[PDB]
């Protein structure tokens, strides 16, 4: 039940809400009141989408789709089969993120650590709710949203994309992509500089940081150093993810065209507009 | 803020550090740079030394080479005007030879020969880097990680450009060396194999992406949430197991059910990045030589 | 079909490889104990690792993992239920039993040591020639707690040589005597350092090193988490 270190850091306190009532753990997660609330969101969002299974007559998961209610709607309820059931179940999947968010804040109080993990997982959360909050209601309609489902959302994702011709276009698109990118590359260098120093060629002893920063300043001329890595990590992740809702809360919203149009504020300037040849003159 | 060391509130400076020694030839590392206090604030403020020898000047060179072939072409589609040369820059493309000409070097220059001309100097300029990856971990006693890990990224770029081409029979089936060109060759590539998003090593690799950033995310939060222990100094809480290292598995044993150690973080880590551009290439590689169509294919699972 | 064959192929390595990461993740802190410290009976469908070694730089000596594990110090707490899953109670002064937030781990009695055998972390005033190169100085500056009260004045920066980092103020109290604080701990101002996780009277409680020199990997664990366990044992006198 317990890590062979972990008794004593199993006291109580840090609780935001309900004192010591449900300070307690079960196995080795941690309960909390956003524990309950969790599971209690969790609970009803999973019945309400086996619900929506039978509605649909398939167990089959990668056939179940629950969608959100038709354009025509707009903005209000939709009965249950027709696009309620999504409404509801965005519901409880926003409780449940913000509640897990929170019991992760209860975590670090209880531990007595910094509170970045669920700062940034609220960007996750921020992200979805681009997609399915601020960008469907600021063109009116719920349906605009993607639908819960494991093929379907990907449907979306191409529908969405190709509405406004080649996506690659969007300049928030290249910008985010560009972190995702550089993301996997710093993950990849950083996991193989530690575990090179601490597993080193056979016949010799463990290396030590300086190793580490001497194998980048060799390789590159420069190294950012172990505190470094870490804030670039979070800096990478958080940032491609930023600019992720950022490029679609502005699709639709305050851009309509095919996004190629967009980089014509360049090729149609004033000094050059007209000379004739290369690709555009 | 109760202070969330991302930024430095104080710099310190002292002599440049030269570096560890082991079996570094020391003859082919330049001096040390300036310090940069914008860089200090963030991370280290030391710039270099560098270490260059045979290798690290061929990969330059050839690299360098590589951006002026595709510069010069560049220059000859702007009819030499600066003007045209800014207006366009993104507009510009030097492609591959058209497919009547299979995979023979016998393309005219204007027709594709650049572009193997290219090719070889990007192709000698990586592999190279690659060979340094791995003697710079040598010459300091450290494991291969590093050019195991930067190995996968190369087999993406191996299949994109030449392996897939050569199995098609054609180098006009590899992609142009342009921004906006390579994009349009991206989605165009998708839209001839029946729709990527139902080619699953393409879900498997976008899963990977998305998993990396969750994962260092996740990873470089909790080592500033326990910086106030000391915990970026993961080689020695590795040696030495510190109340760093013991918060930090138990936040995530009590958020998630299970935890990592300092070290099989690390692991996590490096596996979560190589299997991005690893499934990506097996991806690639099946298309149009094995699968035409992913989506019909899907239909079938199999 | 050859993608067939190749997609499930992959999922058979991806499952070996997984169960490969689980296993080398679980050379610290296993194997699982119920709470009064005997094996737990449910270890997990995960086999313990195979042992593995580290030999240490500098003559340190060899680490093998997983290995027999102590906590190697008295844990100053009480179980608070008859079941499994409840918190267990500090019985004494937490801050100074060292429990909960304020916990700390028995690491090796020395001082890291950098690439060339030198200790890594240096009060500034031994380090020739660190200075401060941007931001404010907080030498000399006075130190406050929660309690808005003044607790010392800051007297000298511990430096970490090889990332060249400020890692500790050194901060004289009013007996003469100093303590090191946690550079992540304290919040720098143009007139004043503050420290939200103590207050004044407290600082003294801060343990002491035994070299006016230099500082051991136990000592900064102690420091540290003494420092941190302030945030929940010290907000009584956290002002209103
Ligand atoms: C993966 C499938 C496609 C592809 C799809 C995209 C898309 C889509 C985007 C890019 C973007 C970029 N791509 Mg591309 N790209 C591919 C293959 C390549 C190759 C190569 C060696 O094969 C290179 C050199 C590039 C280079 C680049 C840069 C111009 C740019 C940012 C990359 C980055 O952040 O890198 C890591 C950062 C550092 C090393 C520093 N691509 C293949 C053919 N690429 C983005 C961009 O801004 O384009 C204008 C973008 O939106
Ligand atoms: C034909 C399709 C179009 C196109 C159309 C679109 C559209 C349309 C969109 C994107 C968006 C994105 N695209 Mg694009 N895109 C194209 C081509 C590309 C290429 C490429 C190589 O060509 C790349 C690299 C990308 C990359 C990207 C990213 C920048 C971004 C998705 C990440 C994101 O938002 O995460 C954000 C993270 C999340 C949403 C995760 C949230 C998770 C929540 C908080 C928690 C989940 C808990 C879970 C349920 C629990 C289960 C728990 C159990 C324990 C299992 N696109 C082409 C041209 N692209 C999307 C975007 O920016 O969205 C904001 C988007 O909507
Ligand atoms: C981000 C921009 C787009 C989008 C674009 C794409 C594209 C494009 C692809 C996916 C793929 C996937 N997406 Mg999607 N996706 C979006 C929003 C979501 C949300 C959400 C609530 O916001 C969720 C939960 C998912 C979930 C998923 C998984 C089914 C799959 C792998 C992701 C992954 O490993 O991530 C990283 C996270 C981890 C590695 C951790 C583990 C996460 C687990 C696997 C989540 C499982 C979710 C579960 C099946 C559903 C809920 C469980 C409930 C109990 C019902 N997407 C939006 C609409 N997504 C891929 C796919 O289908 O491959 C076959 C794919 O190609
Ligand atoms: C119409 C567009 C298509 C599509 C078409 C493709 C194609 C085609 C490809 C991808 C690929 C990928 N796509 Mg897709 N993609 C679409 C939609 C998406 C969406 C989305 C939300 O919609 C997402 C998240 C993704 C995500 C992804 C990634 C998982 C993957 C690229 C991995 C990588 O790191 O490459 C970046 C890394 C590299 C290319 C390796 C580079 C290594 C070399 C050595 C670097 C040399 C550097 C050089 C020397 C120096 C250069 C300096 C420069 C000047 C800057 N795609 C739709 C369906 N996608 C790739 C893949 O693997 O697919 C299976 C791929 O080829
Ligand atoms: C912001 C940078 C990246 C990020 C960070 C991040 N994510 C995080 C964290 C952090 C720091 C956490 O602390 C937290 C965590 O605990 O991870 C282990 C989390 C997490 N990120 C998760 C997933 C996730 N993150 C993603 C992305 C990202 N996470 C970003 C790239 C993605 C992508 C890209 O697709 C996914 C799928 C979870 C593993 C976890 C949060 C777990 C959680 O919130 O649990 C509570 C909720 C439940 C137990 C279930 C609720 C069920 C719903 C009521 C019903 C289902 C609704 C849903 C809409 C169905 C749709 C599925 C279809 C689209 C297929
Ligand atoms: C595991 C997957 C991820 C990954 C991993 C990875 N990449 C790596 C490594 C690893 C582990 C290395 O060790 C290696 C490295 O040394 O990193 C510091 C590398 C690296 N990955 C790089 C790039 C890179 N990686 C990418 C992707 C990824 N790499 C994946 C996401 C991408 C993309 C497209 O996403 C890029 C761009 C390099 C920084 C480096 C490999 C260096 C190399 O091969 O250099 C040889 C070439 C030169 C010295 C050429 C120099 C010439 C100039 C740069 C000019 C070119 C400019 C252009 C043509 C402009 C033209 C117009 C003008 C006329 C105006
Ligand atoms: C340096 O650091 C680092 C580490 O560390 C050293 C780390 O590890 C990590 C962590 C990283 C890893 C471990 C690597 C791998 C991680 C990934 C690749 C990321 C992907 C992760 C996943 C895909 C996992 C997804 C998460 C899951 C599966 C969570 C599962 C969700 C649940 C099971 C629900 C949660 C349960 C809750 C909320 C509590 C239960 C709910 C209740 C309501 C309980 C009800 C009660 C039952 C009843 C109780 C009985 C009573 C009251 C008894 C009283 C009465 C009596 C009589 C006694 C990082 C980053 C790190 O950098
Ligand atoms: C010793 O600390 C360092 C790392 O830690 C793993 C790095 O990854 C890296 C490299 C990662 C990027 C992308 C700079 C540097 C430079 C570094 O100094
Ligand atoms: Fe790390």
């Amino acid at each position: 039940a317990l890590l062979s270190f972990e008794r004593k850091y199993r006291v109580p306190g840090g609780t935001l809400v309900g004192g010591n009532l449900f300070d307690f753990w079960v196995g080795p997660f941690y309960v909390g009141f956003f524990g309950v609330a969790t599971f209690f969101f969790a609970a009803l969002g999973i019945i309400l989408i086996a619900w929506s299974a039978v509605l649909q007559g398939t167990w089959n998961p990668q056939l179940i789709s629950v969608y959100p209610p038709a354009l025509e709607y707009g903005l209000g309820g939709a009965p249950l089969a027709k696009g309620g059931l999504w409404q509801i179940i965005t519901i409880c999947a926003t409780g449940a993120f913000v509640s897990w968010a929170l019991r992760e804040v209860e975590i670090c109080r209880k531990l007595g650590i910094g509170y970045h993990i669920p700062f940034a997982f609220a960007f996750a959360i921020l992200a979805y709710l681009t997609l399915v909050l601020f960008r469907p209601v600021m063109m009116g309609a719920w349906g605009y949203a993607f639908p819960y489902g494991i093929w379907t959302h990907l449907d979306w994702v191409s529908n969405t994309g190709y509405t406004y011709g080649n996506f690659h276009y969007n300049p928030a698109h290249m910008i985010a992509i560009s972190f995702f990118f550089t993301n996997a590359l710093a993950l990849a260098l950083h996991g193989a500089l530690v575990l090179s120093a601490a597993n080193p060629e056979k016949g010799k002893e463990m290396r030590t940081p300086d190793h580490e920063d001497t194998f980048f300043r060799d390789l590159v001329g420069y190294s950012i150093g172990t505190l470094g890595i870490h804030r670039l990590g979070l800096l990478l992740s958080l940032s491609a993810v930023f600019f992720s809702a950022l490029c679609m809360i502005i699709t639709g919203t305050i851009w309509f065209d095919q996004w190629v149009d967009w980089w014509q504020w360049w090729v149609k300037l004033p000094w050059w507009a007209n000379i004739p040849g290369g690709i555009n003159g | 803020a109760e202070y969330q060391n991302i930024f430095s509130q104080v710099q310190v400076r002292g002599p440049a550090d030269l570096g560890m020694t082991e079996d570094v030839n020391l003859a082919n590392r330049s001096g040390v740079g300036p310090f940069s206090t914008l860089l200090g604030w963030f991370g280290n403020a030391q710039l270099g030394p560098i270490y260059l020898g045979s290798l690290g000047v061929l990969s330059l060179f050839s690299g360098l080479m590589w951006f002026f072939t595709i510069g010069i072409w560049f220059w000859y589609q702007a009819g030499w005007n600066p003007a045209v040369f800014l207006r366009d820059l993104f507009f510009f493309s030097l492609e591959p030879p058209a497919p009547e000409y299979g995979l023979s070097f016998a393309a005219p220059l204007k027709e594709g020969g650049l572009w193997l001309i290219a090719s070889f100097f990007m192709f000698v300029a990586v592999w190279s880097w690659w060979g340094r990856t791995y003697l710079r971990a040598q010459a300091l006693g450290m494991g291969k990680h590093t050019a195991w890990a930067f190995l996968s990224a190369i087999w993406l770029w191996m299949v994109l450009g030449f392996i897939r081409p050569i199995l098609m029979g054609s180098w006009s089936e590899a992609v142009p060396y342009g921004i906006f060109s390579h994009l349009d060759w991206t989605n165009n590539f998708s839209l001839v194999h029946g729709n990527l998003f139902y080619n699953p090593f393409h879900g498997l690799s976008i899963a990977f992406l998305y998993g990396s950033a969750l994962l260092f995310a996740m990873h470089g939060a909790t080592i500033l949430a326990v910086s106030r222990f000391g915990g970026e100094r993961e080689l020695e809480q590795i040696a030495d197991r510190g109340t760093a290292a013991e918060r930090a598995a138990l936040f995530w044993r009590w958020t998630m059910g299970f935890n990592a150690t300092m070290e099989g973080i690390h692991r996590w880590a490096i596996w979560m990045a190589v299997l991005v551009t690893l499934t990506g290439g097996i991806g690639i590689l099946l298309s149009g030589t094995v699968v035409d169509n992913w989506y019909v294919w899907g239909q079938n699972h199999g | 079909d050859l993608a067939s064959l190749a997609i499930y192929s992959f999922w058979i390595f991806l499952a070996g490889l997984i169960y490969y990461l689980q296993t080398e993740n679980m050379r610290e802190g296993y194997p699982l104990e119920n709470e009064d410290g005997t094996p737990a009976a449910n270890q997990g469908p995960f086999p313990l690792p195979k042992p593995k070694t580290f030999i240490l730089p500098h003559g340190r000596g060899t680490l093998t993992v997983p290995g027999p594990e102590s906590e190697d110090r008295p844990i100053a707490l009480a179980r608070t239920a008859v079941s499994e899953g409840f918190p267990h109670a500090p019985t004494g002064d937490p801050m100074k039993d060292g429990v909960g937030p304020a916990s700390w781990v028995a690491r090796r009695d020395l001082p890291e040591l950098d690439g060339h055998g030198h200790n890594k972390i240096k009060p500034m005033k031994a380090a020739a020639g660190f200075h401060v190169s941007a931001g404010k100085n907080p030498i000399g500056l006075p130190v406050r707690g929660c309690d808005l009260e003044i607790a010392g004045k800051v007297v000298d920066i511990w430096v970490d040589i090889p990332e060249q980092m400020a890692r500790f103020l050194e901060v004289e109290l009013k007996d003469g005597s100093t303590r090191l604080l946690p550079m992540q701990m304290v919040k720098v101002q143009s007139n004043r350092v503050h420290v939200n996780a103590l207050s004044s009277d407290l600082f003294a409680g801060i343990p002491t090193i035994k070299s006016p020199t230099e500082v051991t990997l136990l000592e900064e664990d102690k420091i540290c988490g003494y420092v941190a366990g302030g945030l929940m044992y010290a907000a009584p006198k956290r002002k209103s």
